[PDB]
């Protein structure tokens, strides 16, 4: 994918139940695997901001639940550094449902998104109300 | 008076200016920015205020077309170019340059008088190119070649000036060969082309430079020089003094025939009516006359605008408030938006006599391919119907249980994309009965699915569905009640073919004057009494109430009707939909009170009887046919035909014109599978088939047993069926 | 198009039917393995 | 070079250091140090904390 | 001979090597090594290779022909390259 | 058995991992001469790390042109003295030292390292070397140099460090002439390296003493139930049954750190003369303040503070002429804060 300007620690590993913050009907999704991630022996799949993960909808509507979907993490509590040396951290972790190409299934994103994801996937930025 | 602000003014009166009017099209291949040079003809060339012109590829009425190197559908506009100090109205009606586009391409060409050529450098007369030259030849739409972006040959491949344009001199020669071989007579009749004589241009649409001997000379930058300038790298500065638009326009005015000339041309061949009425005369010999002789080319729309059904004013005049019929019925609607496709849209107006375009709105019930005219349209161009449905579908599955959710959106949505895909989307096991009637239809959507959304699903084999029907007049069968209190003596019999066609068209409507309908029925043939007793119709089957005396019956009609309907949904023989079957209630015997007249007693009786009736009436089955318009190369006929005939295909027309043998044969869908497959070997890899729902005919009696057998198991039904007596269990 | 002088060098050789090695047009035997049957390279 | 002020102590963020903290409602706060971040997360207020500039302002209000 | 279908080969001599630019649209030119005192002349659409050593002339021609090899596609469709029409 | 594979724990490219035999890194290779004569190496002492705000001038980078915070290592680099010229003869058995000429006057504190060579034969030694070069007995020439750490205050030592450096020249005669010019002089780091250029840094790494295989090689710990059965930080197996021996490739405890390491392509971001520009408030912790001329090396460097760091012109540099960095801000805030 296109490189991000910031250095992102892959903070969320497989099994994490993240709140889903769009209007698709998925409330909580559990990370199953990370796309484009090859691991090593004994290492759980890891994801930071800007990564696309295969997720399972654990809470939400009956249509969303039990579905294998693609999501992009837009907020992470683990601090990441911008190129100019400033460290950024969010109050929670948050993801949004997308396709393979990066288009969000939802139409509006409640909460701030990271500028890194906003630039890597421009449609997430337009869908989000504010980009931090 | 901001550009188009002036145009508007001139245009409103320009309408009745055929002399300068220039309704034309553009035909060639794709991936040659053909629809993009046409974007720049007027929108690109700022025919409106520059900010509001071609900035965001808005020119074409069908905005979505954008640019892929060729027309997408049949969008429309206008451009008032000046040539030798005169503002000619070059209504750009760029014609779709493809092959699949068919019965609609006909009228999408009738909208113009000349389709124009565009072939990028050493691309040549591609298979498609020649295909659209063939289609062009039909609608007498004279062309002019526009060899786009020769840059390839130039800068990239560097073929010396002379050579460079000699390759095109030959290409021109091939366009002449096209207009010779194909239709030899056509040639001399203006259709001839030539760079020298001026009826051929060239130039990069993406770089907007362009020339042609006339242009060449006038500008003083001969093609040789232009080569030198391109090669050098200044194609943009070249464009400046050789405006891509200009050339094209110049030719449309001068060389490219002004509408008037071949105003007739098209009609006769394209029109299937009397080309000698007021309307006919006007449309042919460039005149207005013809009581609002508009032609619904493509039923369109626009947000808070009107049903902008396109139709260049090939004859007549426009005004706001004209009760206009249609080529389907007599709707009669206020025609408020008699405007002209102008700027990057369709400038709505009123006063538009014959000459330019004539997209009328105010409607909401016609068909893409109608010919809406105030005049009582006896035989309008594509006088056609539309009553049809796919009958051989498949069972879209899911290679991965993870794509199911997605698949769900994919398929439920697809309706939007195409409503001809009646996606019978079951819900339990989910064997999604994705519409279809033939192999074409099958793959048609195949890709769509795996491209407009992309899913990991698959398909099964053709669902060989049909329409159950009978063939023999039976003898009154009594349908008793569960509680053995009531009774109904109903008889069944074949539905007359004339009647069949009648209701297949739909004219025979329930919401219709009795007296009136009655006459129609008698007309067809059904005797007076029987024809008057008709209560209801389902699908293409009629229930006749030819009884007299039974008290409290019409208060039961509901029930009995429904009973009938039910049977009509599910055959008594193959459990398949029933069509073209006439049922007639002779007698009855209902219980006095209402207690013993509930649905639970009525409905069975009716069902029972109707069904049994069918059984006894030598119930067979119908089968859809699909007219195979197959444009095999003229020469090729032996093999071409042999194929069809062998696949039990009742041969129809051979259509031998110039170098094109279009052998239709309304090939029974039964054996209408792998047409292209066979073709590639039968005709040494040379044939262009295309199919269309030929209609429901009788499945060959000989193979009935087999057919039924199959159907029975395919659905999962007992080998034998309740033979008469048993289903009629007294 | 297809150029004869390019075709002479590209498509005008024999192929061993056991190891697929190219051999001369006149060769009756594979040079790599000595197989006695060689087919012309399939140019269609 | 963006000049940033610590939300808690009111000190200028020295370039190449410091943190930005974002709440769910989009509210952004610059923190000069882990000390300021911890005191903000404890619910303590700068105006009540004496070593910060807001605490100093509150005290000098009298 | 020099033959191509769509991309015009830019063939020249830069000393003891032959530069073959735009070979099948490539942005990186091919390099063919010259052997001995072998004189290579690009006389338009053809190449003449004169020398005093048959070994050197044959190896120079072989170097050209192998540098102009299409090592990926079907040879029955893709035939671009420089081919010997006459051996030493 | 169907086995799960993993890359081997640690690198066998640095075996045996023993203590370096000296506290000074020795260069085994010298790069190609590509211009005017000059020394190919310098030597300074690591002070510590800070960070700068600079405009990204790196061509093709995504953040090029914008403000970026870059960590830098400060290396205090007093002028080195060119003590001697040594000539090397190449034969089948390799290079041998054939001649050496010491400078006539040398610093008195050199006696802490060696008994001082007298002011004896320098003219005739140089003419002997010239005769050897003319007759072809000399394969190349190197300059023996030494540092003068007495001028520093964060480095407690006054005994100089001595090391050989290559000379970069197009020909052996040019090398000899340049060495004669520079012999006995005091060379500044600007006479060896220029700002914005790439270099290779060699140093003795931080010593950690004796370390277990977990820290030394990065082997996994015992996991789950095995974590508390008595072998937690301890290798699972020393070998198979056969061969009947422990391989040298099995990760084991031993000396960790205090090895020679070379880092490649460290960019010089600033050549400074006044240490007040870089010294923070309160000084560098356990070091003090910079007083002489210094160098800023982009990124990290092997070795702790006060370790001798050898800089040499790059031997595997990829990028061409990089340019002069635009340092917009050097952080002098307290490192102890």
């Amino acid at each position: 994918m296109k490189g991000m300007r910031s250095n992102i620690p892959r903070a969320l590993n497989a099994g994490a139940q993240i709140a889903c913050v769009d209007n698709t009907g998925a409330k909580v999704v559990e990370i199953i695997s990370v796309k484009k991630y090859r691991g090593v022996k004994n290492r759980m799949p890891c994801a930071g901001i800007g990564d696309m993960c295969v997720v399972s909808v654990k809470k939400g509507t009956p249509e969303m639940r039990k579905q294998v979907l693609l999501a992009v993490v837009v907020r992470q509590k683990q601090e990441f550094r911008r190129p100019d040396g400033l460290h950024v951290s969010f109050e929670d972790n948050a993801m949004v449902i997308t396709d393979e190409e990066g288009i969000p299934k939802g139409t509006d994103i409640k909460g701030p998104v990271a500028r890194e994801v906003a630039e890597r996937f421009p449609k997430i930025g337009t869908t989000a109300s504010i980009i931090v | 008076m901001g550009r188009r602000k002036k145009m508007v003014e001139r245009v409103t009166t320009l309408m009745n200016d055929p002399q300068r009017i220039r309704n034309i099209g553009i035909v060639a291949h794709i991936d040659h920015g053909k629809t993009t040079l046409s974007d720049n003809l007027l929108a690109g060339a700022g025919m409106i205020s520059k900010e509001l012109a071609g900035k965001q590829l808005f020119m074409d009425s069908d905005e979505e077309e954008q640019a892929r190197g060729i027309t997408i559908d049949s969008s429309n506009v206008s451009m008032v170019h000046t040539f030798d100090n005169e503002d000619y109205l070059i209504n750009l009606i760029d014609t779709p340059g493809h092959v699949d586009f068919g019965g609609d391409v006909t009228r999408a060409m009738r909208a113009v008088d000349g389709a124009v050529v565009v072939v990028d450098a050493v691309e040549g007369t591609m298979p498609q190119t020649e295909t659209v030259l063939r289609q062009a030849l039909r609608e007498h739409v004279r062309p002019v070649l526009f060899v786009n972006k020769v840059d390839r040959l130039i800068n990239e491949l560097q073929v010396d000036s002379q050579e460079m344009q000699i390759r095109l001199g030959k290409v021109i020669d091939h366009v002449n060969k096209l207009i010779k071989n194909m239709n030899p007579e056509k040639f001399k009749a203006g259709w001839k082309v030539d760079a020298a004589a001026g009826t051929v241009a060239f130039g990069s649409a993406l770089y907007n430079w362009a020339i042609s001997v006339p242009m060449m000379k006038k500008t003083g930058v001969s093609f040789k020089d232009v080569y030198d300038y391109c090669k050098a790298g200044d194609m943009k500065s070249l464009a400046e003094k050789c405006p891509l638009h200009e050339a094209v326009l110049d030719m449309v005015i001068h060389f490219l025939p002004n509408p008037i000339e071949a105003q007739k041309g098209r009609v006769k061949v394209i029109w299937h009516g009397d080309e000698n009425t007021e309307i006919g005369k006007a449309m042919t010999h460039a005149n207005a006359e013809g009581d609002l002789a508009f032609m619904v080319t493509d039923i369109s729309v626009d947000p808070h605008a009107g049903e902008v059904a396109t139709g260049r004013l090939f004859s007549g005049s426009l005004t706001r408030g004209m009760e206009v019929f249609t080529s389907g019925s007599a709707r009669k609607s206020r025609v408020q938006q008699v405007g002209i496709f102008m700027g990057p849209e369709r400038l709505e107006v009123d006063k538009i006599p014959a000459g330019n375009i004539a997209a009328v709105t105010g409607l909401k019930e016609a068909i893409v391919g109608s010919t809406v005219t105030t005049l009582d349209g006896m035989t309008p161009f594509e006088s056609i119907r539309h009553v049809s449905e796919p009958v051989v579908t498949v069972a879209v599955e899911a290679k991965h249980t993870k794509d199911l959710p997605k698949l769900i959106e994919v398929l439920r949505q697809v309706a939007k994309e195409d409503p001809t895909l009646q996606i019978t989307l079951d819900e339990e096991t989910g064997e999604h009965l994705m519409a279809g009637m033939g192999e074409l239809h099958l793959e048609v959507i195949a890709h769509r699915i795996e491209r407009d959304k992309n899913v990991e699903i698959t398909t099964s084999k053709p669902i060989v569905v049909y329409r159950e029907t009978i063939k023999k007049k039976t003898e009154p069968i009594e349908g008793k009640s569960p509680n053995r209190h009531n009774r109904f003596y109903i008889y069944a019999e074949p539905l007359d073919t004339e009647i069949v066609s009648a209701i297949k068209e739909g004219e025979v409507s329930m919401n219709l004057p009795e007296l009136e309908r009655r006459q129609k029925l008698i007309d067809l043939g059904m005797e007076k009494e029987e024809a008057k007793g008709i209560v209801g119709i389902f699908n293409s089957n009629i229930f006749i109430d030819m009884t007299k005396g039974i008290q409290y019956l019409n208060e039961t009609m509901e029930l009995v009707l429904d009973g009938f309907e039910e049977v009509m949904r599910a055959g008594p023989l193959t459990r398949e939909p029933v069509a073209n079957v006439k049922c007639v209630l002779v007698d009855a015997k209902l219980h006095e009170d209402a207690i013993h007249r509930g649905p639970a007693q009525i409905i069975p009786a009716a069902r029972q009887a109707i069904q049994a009736g069918m059984l006894m009436a030598e119930d067979s089955l119908l089968e859809p046919y699909q007219k195979v318009f197959v444009q095999v190369p003229q020469l090729l006929m032996g093999g071409a035909t042999k194929e069809l005939q062998g696949r039990r295909g009742i041969i129809l027309n051979m259509t031998t014109e110039g170098d094109l043998a279009i052998i239709e044969a309304r090939v029974p869908v039964a054996e209408m599978f792998g047409f292209a497959g066979e073709i590639r070997s039968a005709t040494e890899g040379r044939a262009m088939w295309s199919t269309e729902f030929g209609g429901f005919d009788v499945v060959p009696s000989s193979i009935l047993n087999d057919i039924v057998g199959q159907i029975r198991e395919r659905k999962g039904l007992k080998k034998e069926l309740p033979k008469a007596s048993d289903f009629l269990s007294m | 198009a297809r150029f004869p002088e390019a075709e002479e060098r590209l498509l005008n050789k024999k192929i061993c039917m056991k190891c697929n090695a190219r051999n001369a047009i006149r060769a009756t035997r594979c040079r790599k393995c000595g197989y006695g049957t060689l087919r012309v390279k399939s140019k269609e | 070079m963006e000049q940033r002020k610590c939300y808690f102590c009111g000190k200028m963020l020295e370039p190449g250091t410091g943190k930005l903290y974002v709440k769910k409602d989009g509210s952004t706060y610059f923190m000069c140090s882990s000390k300021c971040m911890s005191n903000f997360a404890l619910g303590r207020l700068p105006r009540r904390t004496e070593w910060t500039e807001k605490g100093k302002i509150q005290l000098k209000k009298a | 001979s020099i033959v191509y279908a769509h991309f015009p080969m830019q063939v020249k001599v830069d000393g003891k090597t032959l530069i073959i630019g735009n070979f099948l649209g490539e942005k990186k030119p091919r390099f063919a090594k010259i052997i001995g005192e072998t004189k290579v002349k690009v006389s338009g659409n053809d190449v003449t290779i004169t020398g005093i050593n048959k070994e050197d002339v044959g190896q120079t021609a072989a170097n050209i022909e192998q540098k102009t090899k299409i090592k990926r596609f079907d040879p029955r469709i893709f035939q671009d390259g420089i081919y010997i029409v006459q051996k030493a | 058995m169907a086995s799960i594979h993993r890359p081997k724990r640690g690198s066998l490219a640095f075996s045996p991992r023993k203590r370096a035999k000296s506290h000074i890194p020795r260069f085994r290779a010298w790069p190609e001469a590509t211009g005017e004569p000059k020394l190919q190496s310098f030597a300074g002492y690591k002070v510590g790390m800070t960070h700068v705000i600079m405009v990204d001038d790196t061509k093709n980078s995504l953040t090029q042109g914008m403000e970026i915070s870059v960590p830098v290592t400060v290396i205090e680099t007093p002028a080195i003295r060119v003590a001697a010229i040594r000539a090397y003869a190449e034969d089948s058995t390799g290079e041998k030292a054939i001649a050496e000429v010491w400078a006539a006057d040398l610093d008195p504190e050199l006696k802490r390292r060696i008994p001082i060579p007298a002011a004896g034969n320098q003219a005739e030694a140089l003419e002997n070397i010239g005769k050897l070069i003319e007759e072809g007995r000399v394969s190349d020439v190197r300059a023996v140099i030494y540092t003068l750490p007495k001028s520093l205050t964060g480095v407690p030592k006054k005994v100089p460090d001595i090391m050989e450096s290559g000379i970069s020249a197009r020909d052996l005669g040019t090398k000899f002439e340049y060495s004669k010019t520079i012999l006995g002089t005091l060379v500044s780091v600007t006479d060896v390296f220029k700002n914005g250029t790439l270099v290779d840094t060699a140093a003795i790494t931080i010593g950690k003493g004796t370390q277990g295989p977990v820290k030394r090689w990065g082997i996994q710990l015992m996991k789950g139930k095995h974590s508390r059965q008595g072998s937690l930080r301890q290798v699972g197996t020393l070998g198979a049954f056969n061969p009947s021996r422990v391989s040298w490739r099995v990760p084991q405890m031993g000396q960790m750190g205090y090895h020679q390491r070379t880092e490649f392509n460290k960019r010089i971001l600033k050549i400074g003369s006044d240490g007040e520009e870089v010294t923070p408030e309160g000084g560098f912790i356990n070091y003090g303040l910079v007083r002489g001329d210094y160098i800023l090396i982009k990124g990290s460097v092997p070795g702790p503070s006060k370790r001798l760091i050898r800089l040499r012109d790059p031997i595997r540099a990829k990028k061409a002429d990089l340019g002069e960095p635009n340092i917009l801000y050097i952080s002098r805030e307290s490192k102890q804060g």
